[PDB]
């Protein structure tokens, strides 16, 4: 299970680090220290009829 | 269908005596064996 908040994910460090989500068609502000955050999509589907 | 049907008769005279008999034993049988079995499967996988 995921437990409680350990890391501050929103310390912007005074940077204006915009990313355009592309997906979601909006701009989001990343924290100054996150190594990456990206929005390419994957989908997986499996059917088993029997 | 199976049948065994037999008729016997006899007269004898000396006084007279007679006997006559008929038997007919029979069988009929039918069996019907109707049956069906359909089966199937589908995998689908997409990425």
């Amino acid at each position: 299970q995921f437990r409680n908040r350990v890391i501050n994910t929103k310390s912007f460090g005074g940077q204006c680090r915009k990313v355009f989500s592309g997906d979601g068609k909006d701009f989001y502000r990343l924290s100054g220290n996150v190594l990456s955050y990206t929005f390419q999509v994957k989908i997986n589907n499996d059917f088993n009829y029997e | 269908e199976a049948k065994h049907c037999v008729r016997i008769e006899t007269k004898k005279r000396v006084a007279k005596k007679t006997k006559v008999e008929h038997r007919c034993t029979t069988n009929k049988l039918s069996e019907k064996h109707e049956g069906s079995f359909i089966q199937g499967a589908e995998k689908s996988i997409s990425l």
